[PDB]
């Protein structure tokens, strides 16, 4: 009988939560309003510290100056290095940030991406192991080197094929240990101006030691798009005073807190003999091909994702091709896949298995030059 | 001509872009175009093409 | 078999994804022709706009190269942005290597643009930024100017 005040609590409800929450807008934005007092600043970086109250910044298009900080800026967080908010005005330091530059560091840093199990492929005899000792072991205890005093080994180069013991089957332990893994595809050191080698050297460590048992990886120790000629003219000392100062960068001079290199290549041609002394490649390692049961674990670890009868031999597949290459059993695994689309199949029967033999193994003969070691 | 010295590579970018525009992807229509040189082996074979 | 690699692992994968679902594989992503300079190569990018009709887009090469700097990275986000609106999305350029340039190792000059538009092609074709939805279709007359 009394729903009018109901009609007086509804109308409280509906008018002063619209009222209200447009007014809220209306404040926030009157607080939008406000910030027509907060009217700009410039940004620079620090490029060193002048005296303890001033600083040398850096206007992006153009000029330096002298700065000193609002009043309790932290000015010994306010290193050369650091970027900071400059005044319009008065034009001094207002306000630090982060960044740094040119993603060609960053797409090679944390792209990385990771295996789905520790045998990607196979053949895992000396992997575990070797690569065990050579990564995670002093990083738990240096004391057992300080019994003799000496860094972590030094790294072994994964050689011998172009592709299974090359990019392939190289982060197999990676996956599990997973501590500061990034990849280094060794192109991005051969710059625009070609003294930024060196610096991205620094670049690559200096970001590296965070993570503090670093994992310095590098595929393909000489790339850039193309082939290589010899010791005459420029294929040249690029590649040895580059490489010198990732020695540099890597051992002998500087280091820092038990940082592994895993060096991992067979095609370059041109490379340093200080490279292959005991002391920055302490250790190497060989691979094989498969020993025809690596074949084996390679294809029944390719015999993964495929609808089939369970039925596909394995040892037809293992001896009648020869590809030695996980990613020729991939290839095998995509085109038996393609077969199966062929025919409209769910199943990839092991007749497609041996149609990707035929297919997939003759236009793998199509290569020649099968064969890379470095000196 | 290019290879590791880096230098002049402009105007190669500027023939290229008068390869895109002159043939292939809507050519030119109603122009009949005459070109001389005396080097025939210093040509692109990016407009030797028939 | 050009034309069967082109047809049965581009147009497929318009019209059968589940084919590739009921196997458990996945198509590849980027497709990329070579060669000299006269077989026939925007003839094949002119045949897939011919018989498929999953909003075929050109790019012509040196129309990215730009002079207000900033715009041909944009350009090709909006090319990736207009063709996932339509979401098969054929998409062919010409000349990558008028874009794609071997990193000149010289210094005291440089056009930049080219590099920016070039790590944001990259960025936006593969790696980061994964997606089933891109037909990645290019032709060029040269290999050993581009980058590895
Ligand atoms: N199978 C073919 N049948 C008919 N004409 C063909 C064939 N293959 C090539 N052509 C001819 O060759 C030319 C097409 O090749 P191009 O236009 O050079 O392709 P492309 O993309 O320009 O190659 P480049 O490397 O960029 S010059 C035209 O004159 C076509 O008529």
């Amino acid at each position: 009988k009394l729903l009018e005040h109901k009609e007086i609590d509804g109308r409280l409800k509906e008018l002063r939560e619209q009222l209200k929450e447009l007014t809220k807008q209306y404040e926030k934005s009157e607080n939008d309003l406000k910030a027509l007092q907060s009217v700009g600043q410039i940004v620079g970086e620090v490029l060193k510290q002048l005296t303890e109250e001033k600083f040398i910044v850096k206007a992006t298009n153009g000029p330096r100056y002298v700065v000193g900080c609002r009043r309790q800026l932290d000015k010994s967080k306010l290193k050369p290095g650091t970027r900071v908010a400059l005044d319009m005005t008065t034009l001094t330091i207002m306000r630090y940030l982060p960044r740094e530059v040119d993603p060609l560091v960053y797409n090679m840093s944390h792209e990385d991406p990771g295996n789905v199990s520790y045998s990607e492929i196979g053949g895992l005899s000396e992997q575990i192991r070797e690569l065990r000792e050579v990564i995670e072991l002093p990083l738990t205890n240096p004391e057992l080197f300080q019994r003799v005093g000496i860094i972590p080994p030094k790294g072994c180069l994964l050689y011998g094929p172009p592709g299974t013991g090359k990019t392939l089957l190289a982060r197999a332990v990676a996956s599990q240990l997973d501590c500061n893994f990034l990849k280094v595809v060794s192109s991005s050191i051969v710059d625009k101006y070609i003294g930024e080698s060196a610096r991205l050297i620094r670049e690559m460590f200096n970001y590296a030691r965070d993570h503090q048992p670093c994992i310095i990886f590098m595929d393909e120790i000489d790339a850039i798009g193309g082939r290589r000629f010899s010791e005459g003219t420029s294929a040249d000392r690029e590649i040895q005073r580059t490489l010198m100062e990732l020695l540099n960068q890597m051992d002998g001079f500087d280091t820092l807190h038990r940082v592994k290199m895993i060096m991992a290549t067979n095609r370059p041609d041109t490379l340093d003999p200080a490279l292959l002394r005991p002391g920055r490649l302490d250790r190497k390692i060989h691979i094989d091909l498969p020993n025809e049961q690596a074949r084996l674990d390679i294809l029944k670890i390719h015999a993964g994702p495929i609808t089939k009868h369970g039925e596909i031999d394995y040892e037809a597949i293992v001896k009648l091709s020869d590809g030695f290459n996980g990613a020729d059993l991939r290839n095998v695994c995509t085109e038996a896949g393609m077969f199966a689309i062929r025919a409209d199949h769910d199943f990839v029967v092991q007749e497609d298995f041996m149609k990707a033999v035929r297919k997939v193994a003759d236009s793998k003969k199509l290569e020649s030059k099968l064969d890379y070691k470095p000196v | 001509f290019d290879d590791g010295a880096g230098g002049d590579n402009e105007v190669q970018r500027t023939m290229l872009e008068l390869i895109n525009q002159l043939d292939g992807f809507d050519p030119r229509g109603n122009i009949k175009v005459l070109m001389a040189t005396n080097r025939p082996d210093t040509l692109d074979p990016a407009l030797m093409r028939p | 078999k050009q034309i069967q690699e082109l047809v049965e692992a581009i147009v497929l994968p318009m019209n059968h994804k589940e084919k590739f679902e009921n196997l458990g594989i996945q198509p590849p992503k980027g497709v990329l022709m070579y060669g000299p300079p006269g077989t026939g190569k925007t003839l094949l990018a002119r045949a897939c706009a011919a018989q498929t009709k999953a909003t075929f887009l050109k790019l012509a090469g040196p129309q990215l190269v730009q002079m207000f700097i900033g715009d041909g990275a944009k350009l090709v986000r909006d090319a990736f942005a207009l063709a996932k609106e339509k979401a098969p999305s054929i998409i062919f350029i010409d000349e990558l290597d008028a874009i794609g340039t071997k990193r000149f190792d010289s210094e005291k000059a440089g056009d930049r643009e080219v590099q920016r538009t070039m790590l944001e092609l990259l960025n936006q074709l593969d790696g980061f930024q994964p997606n089933t939805q891109v037909k990645v279709i290019a032709a060029t007359n040269r290999v050993d100017i581009l980058d590895p």
